Order: structure tokens, then C-alpha cells, then sequence
């Protein structure tokens, strides 16, 4: 089985079956099976957020620099659309807050008790949808056009395509922060500005990453 | 069978089926039979190669004495331009290059004209193609003959280098000057370390030498070790 | 050096280790970063 | 070496239980028993076979620097080859930090899948990378054989010119970190570099000596 | 004594054993391993190469009308030029109802991908119908002239090796449009004058 | 807040790290052969392979209360006469 690291003792509750099970629990996290369970489901949930996040700072921002759009930074598109909307911070959050919470509460609730939303009289008519499929995998109102219902070896490959693209969004939302944390600028131009010169802009030349004072 | 230096005991791994098997490895390189193998085909391949370039350097030497074998190609006026026949050399050479090791890979495999399956090379060893149309004597004698002058090129094309950079001139002109002055143009002669003094001969090569506006680094072999 | 490192291994001896390890380190951040009143 | 009668460091005095002469250049010298537990035989003897190889070749470097600096080739010595302008990349300019990063980087990557395969032997040979499997093998602790690390085939091939060749090896090795030391202490008091204190020992053998250099015998 | 190899003296891939039209065992990378996927892949060659048949077809035969001067004003306007070429609608309602269209076909199309042999017949009318025919190949009236029944198999692998063609021509026409900014015709006339030096290494250099 | 504040979390951070691997390697040594010997002679190797376990402490100190392995039962710890 593919490791994190060729030779990397696996740790024992890894075995494979989880998305993306590459052994990798050195601080042993994973050990409860609820624990493994749950941040299981927190992991798809922070990949899926992060994945529709970076496309949507990636994706925007390549088409601004490419003349067909005009959004803003991602570091100032808050400002610019709350200036434009005109809605002010606190209602705006707070009508979310309601929002993603209610859909937060189905989804906890669910684990807690598996296929328990399913209730018989609980949402009008739509509670059979809310039944779910597999830990942090809601088949059915998700996943419309059925493709995790093909094979039973296209769902392992559609699920390990989901974990890995995760894990890099996940880490590439944490290199944007960074990158305009230090650098000052967007990803883009993160990426641009090294491409100049490879061997002379890098995290190590940017005055944060490393406060050399010695 | 001959050896390097008689009354020496050829190592293990040659006992001798390669065409002109001397029993010579000192430093045991080709102890391993695979290894051996690749550096057959490299002997002769390298062998094949300078016995082309010697004879070229000499000829372009009694036709042309003027360009010098060394900078011959920044004097020289290529028909075509240097990308040009560099791309079509490129191809050229990789074609044969791939067909010719795919062969010492799987033998036997690119024996036939992919192009008309008609044709086809017959049965042959590596190393050998089969384009034998004549063969003036044994297959194995000649085959000696070719490591043996193989071998003795490969040494003389160094020998041109050195004596290129050491002098500045061609083998011939280099030779001339030899047969003038013989006792006093030996690299003794022009070039002598005391346990305190470091004679060593001049680099008659620049560092650099510009080809059509692009100068091109050419250095002389380890010139700090002469 | 079974026994040696052992005896390296005590409480005595580990905790004098442990302790000037991070007393150094405590040391060195107020020699490059003096004067650390505030996390700014 | 390679032998129960092995040459030994102190004729006379026995040689270690744990050095039993198999190691390559073993000449039976653990005095202050460093080496008592066989494991730490082991990682010492990795080590040894890792500190002697960087050193084998720095000393080539220094060595063969500073006979270009001494014939005239433009080199700058091993002491003032750090302060040399950094040479320019088609990617772009090179600079210090990245440079340092780099370098790191690269080492992490190949340390950890040494170190990997000490830990677990086999380890990096699972085709993990790009297939590469026996090639990533070690043939014994410090010697990674292979097709990609002993490509000519000395290992593969007579056992005896291996052996003798693994006791050049740990020889030159322990001899080029001796030297490496002369290179530093040699500099940190003639302020000279080598090849140029050679140069002076032979030009007044009697009075060029380490006595007389100011540093080495404070008094004299 | 099998098909063609990509490169001969090279092995033939496990999962190519020569079922695949064009198989001629080249998959490096492995790509077409999973038979079901080597299904869809076999599937998206067909389709992608038809379409970049007609593609090349499209940019070539433009100019080449415009070269002999033949082509009007329209074929006097470069390929990568037409998309600002006027006509009659925006580009934008263009576009549009291409999609409507193409939903059509490619959704009828996919029925037979996903349930082979469940689409061929008329909606609109029941007596129309396609003979079976193999997933990829519609035959029936997609083959009016009735080729279907001529050395089908020959005729395929005389496709295939087309397809891919025009395909590696179509990304050769952008690449070139892309660093030398010319249409194909004036880069092909551009190494016929001096091929020894418009070669893309000396080009490139020179940018 | 970079006064007294953000500092507050910085310590507790770092406080319950040293007693998380502190009490990872107590209830390790638990059991092992003659656990009264690695108090004094400290298992360096072990104990140096629990002190980044506590790198995310507060994750797994949690995972253990909502699950009841935080805390011993009350009828299994000794208690002086009342
Ligand atoms: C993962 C979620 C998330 C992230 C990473 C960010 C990140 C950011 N938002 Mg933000 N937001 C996010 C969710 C949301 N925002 C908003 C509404 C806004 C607005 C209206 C604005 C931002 C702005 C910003 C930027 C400046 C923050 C700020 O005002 O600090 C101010 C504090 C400092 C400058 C002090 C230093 C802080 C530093 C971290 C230390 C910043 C890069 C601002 C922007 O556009 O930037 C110009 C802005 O005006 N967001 C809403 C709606 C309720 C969100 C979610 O619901
Ligand atoms: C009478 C008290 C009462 C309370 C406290 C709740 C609480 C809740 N109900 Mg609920 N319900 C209550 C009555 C009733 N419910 C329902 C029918 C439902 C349904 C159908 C669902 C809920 C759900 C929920 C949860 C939604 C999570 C959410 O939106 O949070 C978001 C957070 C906020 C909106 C902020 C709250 C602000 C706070 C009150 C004030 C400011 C501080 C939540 C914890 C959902 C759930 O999770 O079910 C499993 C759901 O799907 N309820 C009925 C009719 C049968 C009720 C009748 O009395
Ligand atoms: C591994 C052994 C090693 C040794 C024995 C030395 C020794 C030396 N380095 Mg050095 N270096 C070594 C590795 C490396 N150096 C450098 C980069 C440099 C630079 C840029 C310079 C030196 C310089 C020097 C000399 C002066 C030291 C000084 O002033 O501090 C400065 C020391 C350093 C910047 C690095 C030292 C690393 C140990 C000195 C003899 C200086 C020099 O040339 O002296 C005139 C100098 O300017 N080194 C790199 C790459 C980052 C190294 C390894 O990767
Ligand atoms: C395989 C299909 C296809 C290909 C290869 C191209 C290729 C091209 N189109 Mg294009 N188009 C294609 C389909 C279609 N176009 C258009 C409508 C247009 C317009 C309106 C324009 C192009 C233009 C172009 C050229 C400049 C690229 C561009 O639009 O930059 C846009 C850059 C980014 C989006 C970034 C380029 C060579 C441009 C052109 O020819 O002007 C010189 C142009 O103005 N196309 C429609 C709608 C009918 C299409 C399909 O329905
Ligand atoms: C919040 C995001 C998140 C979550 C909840 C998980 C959760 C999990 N991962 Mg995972 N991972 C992530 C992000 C995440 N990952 C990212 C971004 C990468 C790319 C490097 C990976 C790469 C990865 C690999 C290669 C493997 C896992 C594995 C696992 C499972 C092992 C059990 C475990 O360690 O408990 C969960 C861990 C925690 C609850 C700790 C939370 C994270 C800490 C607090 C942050 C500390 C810094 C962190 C290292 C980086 C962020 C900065 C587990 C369910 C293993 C597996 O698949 O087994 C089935 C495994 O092989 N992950
Ligand atoms: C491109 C700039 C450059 C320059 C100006 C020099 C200049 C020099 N090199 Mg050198 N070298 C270079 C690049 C360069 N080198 C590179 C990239 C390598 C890695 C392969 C080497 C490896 C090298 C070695 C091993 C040696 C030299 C030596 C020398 C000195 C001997 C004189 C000579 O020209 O013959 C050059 C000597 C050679 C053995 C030729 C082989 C290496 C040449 C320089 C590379 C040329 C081809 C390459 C594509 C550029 C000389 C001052 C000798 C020396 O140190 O003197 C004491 C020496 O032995 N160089
Ligand atoms: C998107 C176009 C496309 C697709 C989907 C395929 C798909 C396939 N080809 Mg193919 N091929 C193509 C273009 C394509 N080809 C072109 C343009 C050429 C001319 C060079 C060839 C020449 C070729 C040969 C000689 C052979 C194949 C073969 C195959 C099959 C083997 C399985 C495989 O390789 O995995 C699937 C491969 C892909 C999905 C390719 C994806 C496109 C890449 C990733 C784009 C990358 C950029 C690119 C370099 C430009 C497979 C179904 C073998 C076969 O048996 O035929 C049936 C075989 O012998 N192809
Ligand atoms: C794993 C080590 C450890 C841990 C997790 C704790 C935890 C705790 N101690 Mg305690 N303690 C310890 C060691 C430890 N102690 C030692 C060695 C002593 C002797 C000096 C004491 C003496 C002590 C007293 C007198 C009291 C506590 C109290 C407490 C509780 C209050 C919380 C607090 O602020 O800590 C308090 C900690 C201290 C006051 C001193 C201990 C601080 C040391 C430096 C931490 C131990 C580090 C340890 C050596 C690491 C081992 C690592 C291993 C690999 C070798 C708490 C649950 C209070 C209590 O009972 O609450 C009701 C209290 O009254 N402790
Ligand atoms: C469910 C459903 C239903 C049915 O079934 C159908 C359908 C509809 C299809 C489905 C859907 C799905 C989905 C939604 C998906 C998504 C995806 C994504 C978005 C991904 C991302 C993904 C994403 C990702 C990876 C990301 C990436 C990124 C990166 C790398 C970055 C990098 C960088 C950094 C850091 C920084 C600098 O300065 C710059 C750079 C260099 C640039
Ligand atoms: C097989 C294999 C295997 C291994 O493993 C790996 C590898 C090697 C990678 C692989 C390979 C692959 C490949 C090569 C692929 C390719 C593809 C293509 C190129 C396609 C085309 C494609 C192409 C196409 C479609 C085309 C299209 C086009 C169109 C529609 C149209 C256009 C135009 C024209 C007419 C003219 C006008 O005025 C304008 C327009 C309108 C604009
Ligand atoms: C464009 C990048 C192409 C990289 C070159 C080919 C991909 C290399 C992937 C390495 C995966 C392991 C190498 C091969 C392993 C064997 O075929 C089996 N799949 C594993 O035993």
C-alpha cells in the first residue's frame, strides 16, 4: 500500500479502508475508532470547503489576470463586495451563522445517530433523502447524476480523488495566507515573481519567514 | 593467449571469448559479466567512432593543412546553419542510436526494416549489425584487427588533443616538429615538475572561443595537473 | 556503554540536561529578541 | 584487516571482542569502548562511512583548488571560495539563503531514505520511487550497491576486489579526515592553505616547521 | 509476430493485447491500465479525433481557399481571427444554441456509452431506426453511403491512425499560432524558404 | 491583547503539552515489567517518542473525554477512612 514516507511504520487502526489510508498517524489521533470516525467526516468537510475556497481565489483571480473577469484580491474582495452589496457585517454573518448551522445540526445529528434524519415526519416530505450513505458521504440529494453508484471500484477511485485534491487545497488555502502574509501580494504573483528568478525568491528571501538577525 | 604483459595472470572474469582478450583489468572493472557485456559494446562502439575521427583529422589535415582539426568548425563555412544540421543530427543519430541498443537490450528484436518488413538483417552477434558485404580474411582475425586498430586510434585521437593543446597545431604539423628538433619538443622536453618547480606547457587553446558571435567555452584538458 | 548510557539516562542526569537545554534556549531568545514585555 | 590475525592499533595489547576483524580497516581500536554495544557498532560504522566519504572528497577539492591557485589558474583557496561570487543560472541569479535551503532540501530527501533503509534494510526498494526497487536496496550498512550506486559492478562482481576495495576505501577515508584537520589547523596559523605550506616546506625544509609559525608553540 | 509497436523491439503493454483498434501497445504512462477506463479513453479518442478531423479540415482548407485567393473576404480572416469576424449573430447567441444542439446529440450519444444498444431510434418517429452497431460506430444513417459493409475493420484502423494525426496537427497549429503568431500555411512556407534555420530550436532562440 | 491575553493561551498551550506526554509516558511505563525503574532511570528513547504526541494535546485530551478515559471510575481509587 502507497505510504506517506517508504519504509514509515503504519500505525495499526489504518488499516486500509479509509480514503487516502496512507498510514500517516504519527502522533496516533486516529487510535479511538469514534475519534478516527469523526475527524474522518472533518476531513472530507475542511478538503470540500478548502477545494470550492481555492477555486474560488485560484480560478476568479487567473481570469482577472487574463483580462475576462475584474474580482478583487481575495484579501480585499470582503471590503470591495460589502461596499458594493451594501449589507452590513454583522447581519450579513449572523443570517449565515442561521444558516449553516441549521444544515450543521442535520449533518451532527446523523453522525450521532447514523441515518437518523431519515425520521419518519421530520422534514415535510424529503426526510428519506436526508438519509446518508457511509460516514462523511450524503448519497442521494448529493451526488444527483449518480456517479458514486457505478462500480464499487469507481466510488474508490472517485473518493481517493476527493481526499488527495483535498489535502492539497486544504494546504494550498494555508500557502495563499502565508504567501500574502509574507510576500504581500496574490498567489499569482507569488507564483509569477518566482518564476523570474527561480533561485532568488523564495520563502527564505522574503524578511518573515526567517527573521535573520544574526 | 597473448597478454598486456607477459608472464601476468589473466583475471577471472576474461577467460577469453571476447575478440582481443589480453587478460588486461587491472583494476577488475568488467568483474561483472553483465557489466563486461555494456563495456564490450562500449570498447568497440568508442573504438568504431575514433577510428573514423583519427582518419578524419589526418585527411582534413593533407587536403586542408589550413583549418586547424581543433577550431575546424568555427573555420569552417557550414552549408546549412548549425541548428539546423544540429536538430537533423540529433534525430539521425537517435534513430540508429535506439534500434542499435534496443538490440544489445533485447537481441535479436530490431533485426528487420520496420519501414519493409521484407527486408531483414539475418541472424547476427551484438556489436556486429551483419553489414558484412565483403570480409577480407577469418571473421574473428578481422575482428581482432578491428580492437587492435580500434584501440590504437582511440589512444591516438587523445594523443592529437593533448598535442593540440599543448602545441597548436595538427598531428602532422606536431609530428614535423618532432622529426626537427627530436631530443627537444618531448613533453620532458616542454614540460618538467622538481619536487619544488612546476613547469608545465602553455595552453595554446583559449578559454573561450566565439563561434558566428557566440564565444564558446573550450577548455584545456586539466591544465592545473600538467 | 549500555551501562554508560544507563547511567546518562538517570533522573539526576536527564533532568540537568532537559533543564540546561531550555535554560539556553530562554537565554539565546532574549539575546537576539532582548526586552520580550509584550507579544506586540 | 579482514582477518582474526589483523594488524592491530597497539601491537601487544588485545584487540576488542566486538571488533573481531570482519569491518573493514578494523585494527582492533576502541579504547575508551564507544563501541561496546553492537548497534552502536553498526550506526558508528555507518557514520564513520559517511564522515570519511564527504571528507574524501573535500579533500579533493581543497587539493585540487589550490593546485590551480598555485599554477596560476584562476582559483580562489578553499578558505576564500565561500565569499566567491555566487555564478549565475539560466533559471536566474543564485542567492545565499535559497541557495542554503536548497541544499538542505535536497539532503533531507536523500538522508531520509538512507537513514530509512539503515532503520528498515529494503525500505526505500519498494518501487515507491519510480519503480526502482533492488537499486534502492543495501548490499551492507554503508554500502548501498546497487546499479545506481555501484554501476560499474565491483561489488557484484570478485567478492575479494570488493573486500580489498572496501578496505582502500575506509583507509583513504580515515586518512583524507586527518588531512581535512591539517587543511583547517595548517590555515588557523600559517593563514596559508595548502599546497602553498607544502610549497614552503620545500623550499626551507629545516626552518619551515610547525615550531616555527607563531601559533602552534606559543613560547617557541 | 503481433500488431505494430509504437516502437519495435519494445514490448506490447499487458493491458493492450491488440482488441482495441490501433492498438499498436503504447501506453507509458499507463493511463488506459483499468479496463473500464480503457473503455471511456477508447471511447474520447474516437470522439476527440473525429472532431479534430474536422477541426484541422477547418483551419487548413480556410486558408488554403485564402492562400489560392479562392476563399472570400470570410477565408481571407484567419482561423484564430474568425471568433471576431462578424456574421450575422453575436458570438454569444452562436455558442448558445450550438449547446441546445450539441445537448441533443451528446446526451443520445451517452445513452449508448452508458446502455449500448439503447438509443438507436427515432424519437419523433418509431419506424426510423440505426442498425446495431458498436459502441462509437453508429452506422446506419451515420454511414449513408453504406462503407459499413467494405473492410470495416481496415477502414477502422485507416481512422484511428488518421484521428490521431489530426490531432497532434491541431496541437501543432496552436503551438506555432502560439510562439510564432502566424497561421499554419505561412509557418509551413516559412521552412520551405530556409528549413535548415526556421527549425523551433533556432526560432525560439531567436525570440 | 498581545498583553496578559494572547500570552494566557500561549502558557496553557505548552502547560498542558508537558503534563499530556508527561502523563502518556506515566501511563506507558504502567504495566511494563517494573514500572518503579523507568522513573528513575528514564526510558530516554520512549520518552523521546511521546513528547511531539502532545503537539495536539487539546484534540486528543477531549477525544478521551467524550469517551470516558480521561478520569478513573471512583471505585477504583483508594480513599482515606471518612
Ligand atoms: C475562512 C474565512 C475567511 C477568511 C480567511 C477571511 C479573510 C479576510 N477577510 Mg473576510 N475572511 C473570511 C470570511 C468572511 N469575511 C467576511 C467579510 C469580510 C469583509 C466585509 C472584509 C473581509 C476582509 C477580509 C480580509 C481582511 C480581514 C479583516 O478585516 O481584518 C482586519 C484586521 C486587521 C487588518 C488587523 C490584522 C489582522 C491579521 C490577521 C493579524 C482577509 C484576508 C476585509 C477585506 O476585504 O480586506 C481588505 C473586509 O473588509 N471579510 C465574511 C462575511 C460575514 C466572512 C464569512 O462569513
Ligand atoms: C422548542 C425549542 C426548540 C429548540 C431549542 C430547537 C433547536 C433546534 N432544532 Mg428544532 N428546536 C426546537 C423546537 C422544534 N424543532 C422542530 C423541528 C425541527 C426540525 C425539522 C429541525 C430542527 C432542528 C433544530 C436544530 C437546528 C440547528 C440550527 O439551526 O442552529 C443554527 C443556530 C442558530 C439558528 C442560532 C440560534 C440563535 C439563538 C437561539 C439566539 C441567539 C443566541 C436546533 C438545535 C434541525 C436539526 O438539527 O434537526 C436534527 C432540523 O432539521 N427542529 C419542531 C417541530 C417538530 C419544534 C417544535 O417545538
Ligand atoms: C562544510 C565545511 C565548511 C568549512 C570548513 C567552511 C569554512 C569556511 N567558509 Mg564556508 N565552510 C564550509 C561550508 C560552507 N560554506 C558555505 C558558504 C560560505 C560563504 C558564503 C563564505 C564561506 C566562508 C568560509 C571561510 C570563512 C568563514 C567565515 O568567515 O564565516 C562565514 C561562513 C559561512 C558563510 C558558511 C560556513 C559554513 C560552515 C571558511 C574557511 C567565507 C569565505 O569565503 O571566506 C573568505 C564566506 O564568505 N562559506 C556553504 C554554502 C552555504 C557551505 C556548505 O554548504
Ligand atoms: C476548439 C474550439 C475553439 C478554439 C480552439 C478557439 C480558438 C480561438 N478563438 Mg474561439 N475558439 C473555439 C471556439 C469558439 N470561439 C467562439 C467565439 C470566439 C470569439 C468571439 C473570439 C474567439 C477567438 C478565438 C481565438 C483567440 C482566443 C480567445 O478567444 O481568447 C480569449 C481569452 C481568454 C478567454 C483568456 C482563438 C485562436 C477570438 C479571435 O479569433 O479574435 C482574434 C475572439 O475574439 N472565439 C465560439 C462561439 C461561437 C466558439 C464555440 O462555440
Ligand atoms: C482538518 C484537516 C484534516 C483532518 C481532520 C484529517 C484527518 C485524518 N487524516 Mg489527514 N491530512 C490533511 C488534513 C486532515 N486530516 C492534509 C491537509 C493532508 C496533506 C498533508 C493530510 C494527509 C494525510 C495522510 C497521508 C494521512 C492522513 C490520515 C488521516 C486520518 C488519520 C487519523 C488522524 O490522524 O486523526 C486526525 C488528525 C487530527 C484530528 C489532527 C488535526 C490536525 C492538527 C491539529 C493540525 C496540526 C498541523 C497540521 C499537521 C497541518 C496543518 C497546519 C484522519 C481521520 C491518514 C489516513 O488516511 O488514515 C486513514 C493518512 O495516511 N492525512
Ligand atoms: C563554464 C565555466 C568554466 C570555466 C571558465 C572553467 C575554467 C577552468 N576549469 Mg572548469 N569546470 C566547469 C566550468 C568551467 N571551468 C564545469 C561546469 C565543470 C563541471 C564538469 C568543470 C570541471 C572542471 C574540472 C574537473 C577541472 C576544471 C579545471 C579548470 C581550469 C583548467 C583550465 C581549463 O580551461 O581546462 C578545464 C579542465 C578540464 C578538466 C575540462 C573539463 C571541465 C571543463 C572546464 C568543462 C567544460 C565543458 C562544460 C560544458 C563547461 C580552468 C581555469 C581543472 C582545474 O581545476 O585546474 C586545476 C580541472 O581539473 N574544471
Ligand atoms: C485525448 C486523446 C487521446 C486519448 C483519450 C487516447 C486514448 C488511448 N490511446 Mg492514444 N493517441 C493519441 C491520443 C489519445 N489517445 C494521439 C494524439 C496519438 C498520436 C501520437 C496517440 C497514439 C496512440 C497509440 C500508438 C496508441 C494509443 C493507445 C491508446 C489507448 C491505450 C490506453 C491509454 O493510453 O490510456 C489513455 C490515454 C489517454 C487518456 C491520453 C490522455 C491525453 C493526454 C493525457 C494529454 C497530455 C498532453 C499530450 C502530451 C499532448 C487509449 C484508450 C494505444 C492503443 O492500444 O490504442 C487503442 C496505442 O497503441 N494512442
Ligand atoms: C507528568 C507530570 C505531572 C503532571 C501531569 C502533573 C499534574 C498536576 N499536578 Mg503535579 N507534580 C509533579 C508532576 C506532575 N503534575 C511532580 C514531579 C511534583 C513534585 C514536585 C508535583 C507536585 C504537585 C503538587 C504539590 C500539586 C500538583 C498538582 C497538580 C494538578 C494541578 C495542575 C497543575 O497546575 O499542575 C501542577 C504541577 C506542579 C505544582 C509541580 C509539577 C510541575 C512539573 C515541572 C511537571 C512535571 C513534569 C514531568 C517531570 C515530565 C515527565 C516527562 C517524562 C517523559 C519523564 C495537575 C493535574 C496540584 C494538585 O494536586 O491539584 C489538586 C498540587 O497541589 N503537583
Ligand atoms: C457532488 C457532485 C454531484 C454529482 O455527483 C456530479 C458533480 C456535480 C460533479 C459532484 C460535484 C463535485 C465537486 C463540487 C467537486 C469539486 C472539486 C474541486 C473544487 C476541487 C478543487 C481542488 C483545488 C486544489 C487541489 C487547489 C490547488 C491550489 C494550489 C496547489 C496552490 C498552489 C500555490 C500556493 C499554495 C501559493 C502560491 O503563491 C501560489 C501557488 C503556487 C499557485
Ligand atoms: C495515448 C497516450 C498513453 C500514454 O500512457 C500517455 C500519453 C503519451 C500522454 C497518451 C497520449 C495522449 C495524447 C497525445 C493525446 C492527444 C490528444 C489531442 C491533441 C486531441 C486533439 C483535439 C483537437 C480538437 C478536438 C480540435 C478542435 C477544433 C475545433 C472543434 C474547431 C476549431 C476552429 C476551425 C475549424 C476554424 C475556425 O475558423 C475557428 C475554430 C472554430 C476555432
Ligand atoms: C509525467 C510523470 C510520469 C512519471 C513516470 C511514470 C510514473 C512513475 C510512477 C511510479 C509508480 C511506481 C513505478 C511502477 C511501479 C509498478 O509498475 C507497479 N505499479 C508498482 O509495483
Amino acid at each position: 500500500r502507497p505510504l506517506w514516507m517508504p519504509g514509515a511504520t503504519v500505525p495499526a487502526h489504518l488499516k486500509g479502508e479509509l480514503a487516502g489510508d496512507f498510514g500517516f498517524d504519527p502522533l496516533n489521533l486516529g487510535k479511538d475508532p469514534q475519534a478516527l470516525r469523526w475527524y474522518q467526516q472533518a476531513e472530507l468537510v475542511h478538503g470540500r470547503t478548502a477545494m470550492t475556497a481555492v477555486a474560488g481565489i485560484l480560478i476568479p483571480g487567473l481570469l482577472t489576470k487574463a483580462g475576462v473577469l475584474n474580482v478583487p484580491e481575495w484579501y480585499e474582495a470582503g471590503k470591495v463586495s460589502a461596499e458594493q452589496t451594501g449589507i452590513a457585517l454583522g447581519p450579513l454573518l449572523a443570517v449565515q451563522l442561521f444558516m449553516c448551522g441549521f444544515v450543521e445540526g442535520k449533518r451532527w445529528m446523523d453522525f450521532l445517530k447514523p441515518g437518523s434524519q431519515s425520521e419518519a415526519g421530520s422534514f415535510l416530505g424529503f426526510e428519506a433523502s436526508f438519509k446518508g450513505t457511509d460516514n462523511g458521504y450524503p448519497g442521494g440529494p448529493f451526488d444527483p447524476m449518480g456517479m458514486c453508484n457505478e462500480s464499487e471500484a469507481k466510488t474508490k477511485d472517485l473518493k481517493l480523488k476527493e481526499i488527495k485534491n483535498g489535502r492539497l487545497a486544504m494546504l494550498a488555502c494555508l500557502g495563499f495566507a502565508a504567501q500574502y502574509g509574507a510576500t504581500g501580494k496574490g498567489p499569482l504573483d507569488n507564483l509569477a515573481d518566482h518564476l523570474a528568478a527561480p533561485l532568488k525568491t523564495t520563502f527564505v528571501d522574503n524578511g518573515i519567514s526567517i527573521p535573520i538577525h544574526l | 593467449r597473448p597478454l598486456w604483459r607477459p608472464g601476468s595472470a589473466p583475471p577471472a572474469h576474461l577467460n577469453g571469448e571476447l575478440p582481443g582478450d589480453f587478460g588486461f583489468d587491472p583494476l577488475g572493472l568488467g568483474a561483472n559479466p553483465e557489466s563486461l557485456k555494456w563495456f564490450a559494446e562500449s570498447e568497440r562502439v568508442h573504438a568504431r567512432w575514433a577510428m573514423l575521427a583519427v582518419a578524419g583529422i589526418l585527411v582534413q589535415e593533407v587536403v586542408k593543412p589550413d583549418v586547424f582539426w581543433y577550431d575546424a568548425p568555427t573555420k569552417i563555412d557550414l552549408p546549412f546553419n548549425i541548428v539546423g544540421l544540429l536538430a537533423f543530427e540529433f534525430f539521425a543519430m537517435h534513430f540508429v542510436e535506439l534500434k542499435r541498443w534496443q538490440d544489445f537490450r533485447n537481441p535479436g528484436s530490431v533485426d528487420a526494416d520496420p519501414l519493409f518488413p521484407s527486408n531483414k538483417l539475418a541472424p547476427h552477434e551484438v556489436g556486429y549489425p551483419g553489414f558484412a558485404p565483403f570480409v577480407p580474411g577469418p571473421m574473428e582475425e578481422l575482428k581482432v584487427k578491428e580492437i587492435k586498430n580500434g584501440r590504437l586510434a582511440m589512444l591516438a585521437f587523445i594523443g592529437f588533443t593533448m598535442a593540440a593543446q599543448v602545441t597548436g597545431k595538427g598531428p602532422l604539423a606536431a609530428l614535423s616538429e618532432h622529426l626537427a628538433d627530436p631530443m627537444g619538443t618531448t613533453i620532458f622536453s616542454k614540460a618538467v615538475v622538481v619536487p619544488g618547480q612546476v613547469v608545465q606547457p602553455e595552453c595554446k587553446i583559449p578559454q573561450f572561443t566565439d563561434f558566428q558571435g557566440t564565444k564558446i567555452f573550450t577548455p584545456c584538458l586539466f591544465q592545473g595537473l600538467w | 556503554m549500555k551501562n554508560f548510557t544507563t547511567y546518562l539516562s538517570t533522573a539526576p542526569v536527564v533532568a540537568l540536561a532537559w533543564f540546561t537545554v531550555t535554560a539556553a534556549l530562554l537565554i539565546e531568545i532574549n539575546r537576539f529578541f532582548p526586552d520580550p514585555l509584550v507579544f506586540s | 584487516a579482514y582477518g582474526p590475525d589483523r594488524p592491530l592499533w597497539y601491537p601487544g595489547n588485545p584487540a576488542p571482542a566486538y571488533l573481531d576483524g570482519t569491518l573493514a580497516g578494523d585494527y582492533g581500536f576502541d579504547p575508551l569502548g564507544l563501541s561496546s554495544d553492537p548497534e552502536t557498532m553498526r550506526w558508528m560504522v555507518h557514520a564513520e562511512l559517511q564522515n570519511a566519504r564527504w571528507a574524501m572528497l573535500g579533500a579533493a577539492g581543497v587539493l585540487l583548488t589550490s593546485i590551480g591557485a598555485a599554477v596560476g589558474l584562476p582559483f580562489p583557496e578553499w578558505y576564500e571560495a565561500g565569499a566567491a561570487p555566487l555564478p549565475s543560472t539560466v533559471h536566474g541569479d543564485w542567492s545565499f539563503g535559497t541557495l542554503t535551503a536548497t541544499m538542505f532540501l535536497l539532503f533531507h530527501w536523500a538522508e531520509q531514505k538512507r537513514i530509512m533503509d539503515f532503520r528498515n534494510p529494503g525500505s526505500q526498494g519498494d518501487g515507491s520511487f519510480f519503480g526502482i526497487t533492488d537499486d534502492f536496496k543495501s548490499k551492507e550498512n554503508g554500502y548501498p550497491g546497487g546499479r545506481l550506486f555501484d554501476p560499474i559492478g565491483f561489488s557484484r562482481g570478485d567478492e575479494a576486489m570488493y573486500k580489498k576495495y572496501k578496505q582502500n576505501e575506509i583507509v583513504n577515508g580515515r586518512l583524507a579526515m586527518v588531512a581535512n584537520l591539517g587543511f583547517w589547523a595548517q590555515y588557523a596559523a600559517t593563514g596559508k592553505g595548502p599546497i602553498q605550506n607544502l610549497a614552503d616546506h620545500l623550499a626551507d625544509p629545516y626552518h619551515t616547521t610547525f615550531t616555527t609559525n607563531g601559533v602552534s608553540v606559543p613560547f617557541y | 509476430a503481433n500488431r505494430p509497436s509504437w516502437f519495435p523491439g519494445s514490448k506490447f503493454p499487458a493491458h493492450l493485447d491488440g482488441t482495441l483498434p490501433g492498438d499498436h501497445g503504447f501506453d507509458p504512462l499507463s493511463l488506459g491500465v483499468d479496463p473500464a477506463k480503457l473503455k471511456w479513453y477508447q471511447q474520447a479518442e474516437l470522439q476527440n479525433g473525429r472532431w479534430a478531423m474536422l477541426g484541422a479540415a477547418g483551419i487548413l482548407v480556410p486558408d488554403l481557399l485564402r492562400a489560392v485567393g479562392m476563399g472570400g473576404p470570410a477565408a481571407q480572416v484567419p482561423w484564430f481571427e474568425a471568433g471576431k469576424y462578424e456574421y450575422f449573430a453575436p458570438p454569444s447567441a452562436l455558442f448558445a444554441s450550438m449547446m441546445f444542439l450539441f445537448a441533443f446529440v451528446e446526451f443520445r450519444r451517452l445513452q449508448d456509452i452508458r446502455k449500448p444498444g439503447s438509443a438507436n431510434q427515432d424519437p419523433i418517429f418509431t419506424n426510423n431506426k440505426l442498425p446495431a452497431g458498436e459502441v462509437g460506430y453508429p452506422g446506419g444513417i451515420f454511414d449513408p453511403l453504406g462503407y459499413s459493409k467494405g473492410n470495416m475493420e481496415t477502414l477502422k484502423l485507416k481512422e484511428i491512425k488518421n484521428a490521431r494525426l489530426a490531432m497532434l496537427g491541431f496541437a501543432g497549429f496552436v503551438a506555432q499560432y502560439q510562439t510564432t503568431g502566424k497561421t499554419p500555411l505561412q509557418n509551413l512556407s516559412d521552412h520551405l524558404a530556409n528549413p535548415w534555420s526556421t527549425t523551433v530550436l533556432s526560432n525560439d532562440l531567436a525570440r | 491583547a498581545g498583553e496578559v491575553f494572547i500570552p494566557t493561551f500561549g502558557f496553557l498551550y505548552v502547560a498542558g503539552w508537558i503534563g499530556y506526554v508527561g502523563r502518556l509516558y506515566l501511563n506507558m511505563v504502567k504495566g511494563e515489567a517494573k514500572p518503579t525503574e523507568k522513573e528513575i532511570i528514564i526510558d530516554v528513547p520512549a520518552a523521546l517518542r511521546l513528547t511531539w504526541q502532545g503537539a495536539t494535546w487539546p484534540v486528543q485530551v477531549v477525544a478521551e473525554l467524550r469517551a470516558n478515559t480521561l478520569t478513573e471510575k471512583a471505585e477504583n481509587i483508594t480513599i482515606s477512612p471518612r
